[PDB]
RNA sequence: CUUGAGUGCAGAAGAGGAAAGUGGAAUUCCAUGUGUAGCGGUGAAAUGCGCAGAGAUAUGGAGGAACACCAGUGGCGAAGGCGACUUUCUGGUCUGUAACUGACGCUGAUGUGCGAAAGCGUGGGGAUCAAACAGGAUUAGAUACCCUGGUAGUCCACGCCGUAAACGAUGAGUGCUAAGUGUUAGGGGGUUUCCCGCCCCUUAGUGCUGCAGCUAACGCAUUAAGCACUCCGCCUGGGGAGUA
């Protein structure tokens, strides 16, 4: 039993509904293994630090969730590369 | 000594943070290079100092902070 | 060391073996038995003689000889 | 293609030990002109000589020049002695350098490149 | 993992008297549900070096308990051994 | 009986481990586009690359590689070693704690796991790097080295590997003992707005100077190399020869 954080950044060229669904249903995925999930939040359009393939925007969400090592972390760590609109992800411990 | 540097700082912070949700206390902890300010002139102890770096290390990965920046 | 393993051990000295190897007659003329003899003599006989050279300052020829 | 007319390049410095290859470019960027220190003239011991370095920049620029072009960039990476006098005598060769630019990027412990020396 | 609760649990049953901190029944018991709960680990991870370090030291201090339990006690000892299944 | 040990509660604590994934600059290679004439290494260069574009450039990737700072007597570790990020499902860290069975402890022959690198078996990769290598300076000879490229393997799977400067050639634990004087996490008291700010007490380590002590000297000196204690191994001149 633990606890387990999750920030991934989701692309200003895609579709903002669209990886809206497509976030909840992330949120879905990640709580749905018994994840103690607590907020999914869009820190919105900002300058990205430093891009990856061409993305001069992009849109932060972060997961707190207070769960074992096999709800979430197992799950999403590849349900995060198989998702495609989005560049990257950091799952974490719940503690910030 | 030692040879670490300013704290109480933490006047409205501590004990620890952030990870991210600050950029500007974050442009602070260290270098503006991606080099990172050494924990010598940094301050905050080796727990908090590694937590905060490894914080930053992770919004270089997180593209929050630039592994390197340019200039 | 401590009290235990002195005790599953004996403290070997380091006991030196003859720089001569002065094996003297012992059982040699009987089944060649080979013998710790210290007599301080034994017969026999040089069957060659010999003569190394010294090197400087000192050329103190000395001569040597196989001996049985 | 050839020599991209633009007037604000970059001039790309190199200047090895028994090289100066320095050449003049754009932001697009693309390869326009240049010239070896040891192509010209100074070759062995001397290919990387700081006058050697100084001459090859004369070429680059002045074809940076006739390509039309007042202000350029420097990529500055072969660490020479002479490069540096090279682009003192490119800025006051007609050319309006503003960003002087020595660039030795390194990687983050990059694969172990040819070490032995 | 685990923590008190599976602890305080399974140490509801053996405590000579129920605010006990040595009579190791009860901690015994948790060092039983702790070993295989790192097992489980160690057949996740099949190759490092702490599982094994630390089964070792972790089986070895209950094994050691247990002789303690069959020599403190003579009953107990037997009855957790066929109860708990551990060290019999 | 309890503090040791246990474990008990509260916390604090992390390059610890191994699995997995994510990123990055970029060795090298190479796509495309531009672009010379040379690159090239030197004493000259040879070579080797290369005028059909080498060396160079800018756009583009590839593969594999280890991860720019932090980084420190930070830390983990028992060491090997352990630092890109993250997670895996665990191993360990301590403050306080005294929770209370009641010595449950002790180092540890045998045994025995873990474990730099290379090497290597096999099956892949090979990105470098790289012996050997050769082109080849050099010189009958030239691998000698200075070249150019490339090279077993390095790199992925497991074994073999188990070895080294794995070195502090300081076994472990125990507890005692001037100081000054830090650290790395703790805690407390008062001090004050968080005393965080201060101080001081110790917790447990890691400093520097130094009482005493001791060392041929060197220096340690609360973290002793001072004092003692259970438990391991070695050492026996050099070297012969770690070799037979």
């Amino acid at each position: 039993m633990r606890t387990y954080e999750v920030m991934y950044i989701v692309r200003p060229n895609i579709e903002e509904d669209a990886k809206k669904a497509l976030v909840e249903r992330f949120n879905g995925i990640l709580a749905t293994e018994g994840a103690e999930v607590l907020e999914a939040k869009d820190w919105g359009k900002r300058r990205l630090a430093y891009e990856i393939n061409d993305f001069k925007d992009g849109f932060y969400n972060i997961v707190r969730v207070k769960s074992d090592n096999n709800k979430a972390t197992d799950e999403f760590q590849r349900l995060a590369k198989i998702s495609d609109d989005i560049i990257r992800y950091m799952v974490i411990r719940e503690d910030e | 000594g030692r040879r670490r540097k300013k704290v109480c700082y933490f006047t409205a912070n501590g004990i620890t943070h952030i990870d991210y949700k600050d950029t500007e206390l974050l442009k602070r902890f260290i270098s503006e290079r991606g080099k990172i300010l050494p924990r010598r002139v940094t301050g905050t102890s080796a727990k908090y100092q590694r937590m905060l770096t490894t914080a930053i290390k992770r919004s270089r990965h997180m593209a929050l902070l630039p592994y390197v920046k340019e200039e | 060391p401590t009290i235990n393993q002195l005790v599953r051990k004996p403290r070997q000295s380091k006991i030196k073996k003859s720089d001569s190897p002065a094996l003297n007659k012992g059982f040699n003329s009987k089944k060649k038995k080979f013998t710790d003899l210290n007599s301080p003599q034994k017969r026999g006989v040089c069957t060659r003689v010999g003569t190394m050279t010294p090197r400087k300052p000192n050329s103190a020829l000395r001569k040597y000889a196989r001996v049985r | 293609r050839v020599k991209k007319n633009i007037e604000n390049g970059v001039a790309h410095i190199r200047s090895t030990f028994n090289n100066t290859i320095v050449t003049i470019t754009d932001e697009f960027g693309n390869a326009l002109s240049w010239s070896s220190a040891g192509a010209l003239g100074f070759k062995g011991s001397k290919k990387s000589t700081p006058f050697a370095a100084q001459m090859a920049s004369e070429t680059a620029s002045k074809s940076a020049m006739e390509h039309g072009l007042k202000t350029v960039e420097v990529t500055v990476k072969g660490p020479g002695p002479g490069r540096e006098s090279a682009i003192r005598a490119l800025q006051s060769a007609g050319l309006e350098v503003t960003a002087i630019r020595d660039v030795t990027p390194v990687p983050h412990n990059g694969c172990r490149p040819p070490k032995r020396r | 993992a685990i923590s008190q609760e599976r602890k305080n649990e399974i140490i509801k049953e053996y405590r000579v008297h129920e605010t006990d901190t040595g009579s190791p029944e009860v901690q015994i018991a948790v060092l039983t549900a702790e070993i295989n709960a790192v097992n489980e680990h160690l057949r996740t991870h099949k190759k490092d070096h702490h599982s094994r370090r630390g089964l070792l030291k972790m089986v070895g201090r209950r094994r050691h308990l247990l002789n303690y339990l069959r020599s403190k006690d003579i009953q107990r000892y037997r009855e957790l051994i066929k109860s708990l299944g551990i060290r019999r």
